[PDB]
């Protein structure tokens, strides 16, 4: 019986367009990609490991 | 009777299909590929008794904690490659591990249906309200600890109180992995019944519940933006869901890939998704381009866990061969 | 300044020294898993291998609660207070209705080391994903109730279905299985007396015959093993061996029986390596 | 031109012994998985084979093919000492590995406990150390020296060895004869254990290859050294019996055993795993 209530809870949800969500996530992956050592390895001196 | 819930299920599915306007791959096609990525073991971390099941980066990123089936829990200093503290676990078998954002306490799970938090600076408390084995433990602060168990009920304990403050229950299958978001408000938990639902710590109600996969869900992790997360099924396919869209954004799967998935973790920028397997290799795929970029297979046995530091400097990966390789 | 690195070295040396000491202990210890079906009585052989009183009353109260027997089908007022002639019918109906406690009346263990230290322990989940976490156990004691055909798909068939789950898992691709036909005397007891023949539960029983106590029980005794052997026969290819020796109600040698079977478990494992045999 | 053609075959033998043992030795350190428990002895045998192959074998080809031992007299004696240890190591290492298989199967539940990584180094070093007492005499001491071709020791041209009858009997025993008793006895008891297991499984299940599998391990070792060491003891007691050319032919028969050693030693998926990265 709770599932009917649970489904009713999720029946009305504010939904964002998948195209809009994709673009925002793409920008979040675009503007924030600069500070990513995995994307571009830094100097062995800068990297504590190497 | 139950048809209304089935009608509601059809109504929910209709909204998601209607909300779908364009495909992620179509939008991400113009995005330039990351290219081939080669990783090496800048450190070769090893020296444990038996096969390990968990690994978790510290908040300061200097230390990592790994727990093995041998019952020995040891916190390992990545830079010096020298073990810092080795604390034995009362339970013979452990299934999960966690590290404090403050770094004061280290939490180790257990298959003995009891969760215990250890004090680095002497076990502090033992929690056993949940039934069955504990799947994943992770606590945002030194007061609230989130553990997902095999009783299909994940609850957030109070470290000071030692009792279940709230209970997030009603999940179909056994919960196998729990992931916390940087916002610390909402957390997504994955169960063995292919259902991936995101809870709210204060509300205690499943705001969204996704069931895109067919097989059991193995692990889940959030993106840095905290608006989406990725999960890996027991089937070869792993998918990423956009919370605001409540749908499966992109399906990640290679025809050659047929083995199981045991871990999942994004990068600091989130572009590079590193996915472990039972095929002794970890594959790093582009989150936006939805294509495989590079593979690494340093481990010899099945990879158990994988994580990325808060700073994002380098990735770690577990292994059932007792050798955890710190890739960079 | 640099003393910090030296200090960590001493701690690392101390940790490594302590870990090295425990390495011999862990390798010496042999780990077993007791995967037993419900009502099979795995605890009985576990007790035999190894203020209480209100323990007897709790089982009696649990049996009285099941003696729920009226729901399955004067004293009713007496039954209401607790919640005989009805007991005999309930005992007869106990074949269908589950009665864990005997009408007559992560747990661990440290088995006697003897030659080599052995610490056995057990772990009700339908998914049973916990099994896949175990791949280093030398062998798994799989206690099965022989007199399960009368109970309940029959209970024995459900127990036989465990092998399909156990062996097709492929996670335990190098772990042998030891099974005890528990309640062997009880299995013959129902078999020896006139009752519902196993042919009614297992249709192919009549076609089966004894391989090369009364023969009625003796023929029945082998058939359950043969059915269990047939599943274990296919897809073995070494490293997966079933040691099906029976187990009576009381047999103190059962602990010694495992050790003899345990030696063959390790020896066959080594012979698999180097392709010697 | 017969020597030139013969040298071509001899050239391959030196090359074969080089890569044959090195590849197994390279895999032992390249992959950490196989490095720890076993093949640690097999590396010592491989290391012993490399010394016999890369150093002792080619100079022998130079000795026979060329007019004489053009090199110095001191290195001529040095070659015999280095050759003695390498041949003594491979036989001993095979016996040590032979004990490894027997001591595990015949006494389980204690093999894992008793054997240790430090204990493996002690036994492996003891094989080399025991080889030291076999190689100490020819170089440091002069008890090796023989009037039959006595000038050969003095001459710088011919480096052929003539040894005292006392040394030949004792050295041959410590090298091949004694481990033969250990290798055969240990493996014979093993064959009983495998036979017992097969019979037990036959009774357990209503529905041998071991003899062939254990045959190659003992057969190859016997068929490559027995004709040599039989001849070695023969000439020391009966000098007129042996033919000089016959001694050299059997001498190079036993050197091929180190080249064919890896096939008996490491032929399994782990060895096949080694070829995986090198392909
Ligand atoms: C060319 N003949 C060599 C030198 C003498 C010698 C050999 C093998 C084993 C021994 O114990 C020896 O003393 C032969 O490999």
């Amino acid at each position: 019986r709770k599932l009917v209530e649970q489904l009713k809870m999720e029946a009305n949800i504010d939904r964002i367009k998948v195209s809009k969500a994709a673009a925002d996530l793409m920008a979040y992956c675009e503007a924030h990609a600069k500070e990513d050592p995995l994307l571009t390895p830094v100097p062995a001196s800068e990297n504590p490991f190497r | 009777l139950r048809q209304e819930a089935e009608q509601l299920k059809n109504q929910i599915r209709d909204a998601r299909k209607a909300c779908a306007d364009a495909t992620l791959s179509q939008i991400t096609n113009n995005i330039d590929p990351v290219g081939r990525i080669q990783m090496r073991t800048r450190r070769t971390l090893r020296g444990h008794l038996a096969k390990i099941y968990a690994m978790h980066w510290g908040t300061d990123s200097r230390l990592l904690v790994s727990a093995s089936q041998d019952g020995k829990l040891i916190i390992w200093d990545s830079y010096t490659t020298n073990k810092v503290h080795a604390i034995p676990l009362r339970s013979s078998w452990v299934m999960t591990c966690a590290y404090a954002p403050s770094g004061n306490y280290v939490a180790c799970g257990g298959l003995d249906n009891i969760c215990s938090i250890y004090n680095l600076k002497r076990v502090s408390r033992e929690l056993a309200g949940h039934t069955g084995y504990l799947s994943c433990c992770r606590f945002l602060d030194d007061n609230q600890i989130v553990t997902s168990s095999g009783d299909t009920t994940c609850a957030l304990w109070d470290i000071e109180t030692g009792q279940q403050t709230t209970t997030f229950t009603g999940h179909t299958g056994d919960v196998m992995s729990l992931s916390l978001a940087p916002d610390t408000r909402l957390f997504v938990s994955g169960a063995c019944d292919a259902s991936a639902k995101l809870w709210d710590v204060r509300e205690g109600m499943c705001r969204q519940t996704f069931t895109g996969h067919e097989s059991d869900i193995n692990a889940i992790c959030f993106f840095p933006n905290g608006n989406a997360f990725a999960t890996g099924s027991d089937d070869a396919t792993c998918r990423l869901f956009d919370l605001r869209a409540d749908q499966e954004l992109m399906t990640y799967s290679h025809d050659n890939i047929i083995c199981g998935i045991t871990s999942v973790s994004f990068s600091k920028s989130g572009r590079l998704l590193l996915a472990g397997y039972d095929d002794f290799n970890c594959n790093v795929w582009d989150a936006l381009k939805a294509d495989r970029a590079g593979v690494l297979a340093g481990h010899d046995n099945r990879v158990s866990c994988l994580g990325v530091t808060d700073d994002g400097m380098a990735v770690a990966t577990g292994s059932w061969d007792s050798f955890l390789k710190i890739w960079n | 300044q640099r003393n910090e690195e030296k200090a960590q070295r001493e701690a690392n040396k101390k940790i490594e020294k302590q870990l090295q000491k425990d390495k011999q202990v862990y390798r010496a210890t042999h780990r077993l898993l007791l995967l037993g079906a419900g009502e099979s009585g795995k605890s009985t052989i576990v007790k035999q291998m190894r203020a209480t009183k209100q323990d007897i009353k709790n089982n009696l109260k649990e049996a009285i609660e099941t003696i729920a027997a009226m729901s399955n089908l004067e004293n009713q007022f007496r039954v209401d207070y607790i919640l005989d002639e009805g007991v005999r019918a309930c005992y007869e109906r106990s074949n269908e209705y589950q009665l864990i406690d005997c009408a007559q009346y992560i747990f661990e263990t440290k088995f006697q080391v003897d030659k080599v230290n052995f610490h056995m322990f057990d772990v009700r989940d339908e998914r049973r994903k916990w099994i896949q976490c175990f791949n280093d156990v030398t062998a798994i004691i799989f206690v099965v109730a022989s007199s399960s055909y009368n109970m309940v798909t029959n209970r024995l068939q459900e127990a036989l279905n465990l092998f399909k789950s156990i062996w097709n898992n492929r996670w335990l691709r190098t772990i042998s299985v030891i099974l005890f036909l528990n309640k062997q005397d009880l299995l013959a007891e129902k078999v020896l007396a006139g009752k519902s023949k196993i042919e009614d539960y297992f249709p192919e029983f009549a076609r089966y015959t004894t391989p090369e106590e009364d023969p009625r029980v003796t023929r029945a005794k082998y058939f359950i093993r043969d059915e269990f052997l047939r599943i274990s026969t296919a897809s073995g290819d070494g490293r997966h061996y079933c040691y099906p020796h029976f187990t009576c109600a009381v047999d103190t040698e059962n602990i010694r029986r495992v050790f003899n079977d345990c030696r063959d478990i390790i020896q066959r494992m080594h012979l698999r390596q180097y392709e010697l045999l | 031109v017969w020597v030139v053609g013969m040298g071509i075959v001899m050239s391959l033998i030196v090359l074969a012994i080089v890569f044959g043992n090195v590849l197994v030795i390279t895999a032992i350190a390249k992959f950490e998985r196989l490095q720890t428990v076993t093949n640690y002895f097999i590396t010592s045998l491989a290391c012993a084979d490399l010394v016999m192959g890369l150093a002792v074998v080619p100079f022998g080809a130079a000795h026979i093919l060329t007019k004489t031992w053009t090199f110095g007299n001191f290195w001529c004696e040095f070659w015999t000492s280095i050759d003695v240890l390498c041949v003594t190591a491979s036989i001993e290492t095979l016996c040590v590995i032979a004990v490894d298989r027997y001591f595990a199967i015949t006494s389980p539940f204690k093999y894992q406990s008793l054997l240790t990584k430090n204990k493996a180094r002690v036994i492996i070093l003891m094989v080399w150390i025991v080889s030291g007492l076999t190689s100490f005499l020819p170089i440091q001491m002069h008890w090796y020296r023989a009037q039959e071709a006595i000038n050969c020791y003095a001459e710088e041209t011919c480096c052929d060895f003539f040894t005292n009858q006392a040394y030949a009997i004792a050295s041959s025993i410590v090298s091949f004869y004694v481990p033969l008793v250990i290798m055969v006895f240990v493996y014979s008891r093993v064959f009983q254990e495998a036979k017992r297991q097969l019979q037990k499984i036959d009774k357990s299940e209503g529905r041998h290859k071991a003899l062939k599998t254990l045959g190659i391990i003992m057969g190859t070792f016997t068929l490559c050294w027995l004709p040599f060491f039989i001849v070695n003891i023969v000439h020391v007691i009966q000098d007129n019996l042996i033919r000089k050319e016959v001694y050299i032919l059997l001498n190079w028969i036993g050197y091929v055993n180190s080249g064919f050693n890896p096939l008996i030693y490491c032929r399994s998926p782990d060895f096949r795993i080694a070829f995986q990265e090198l392909l």
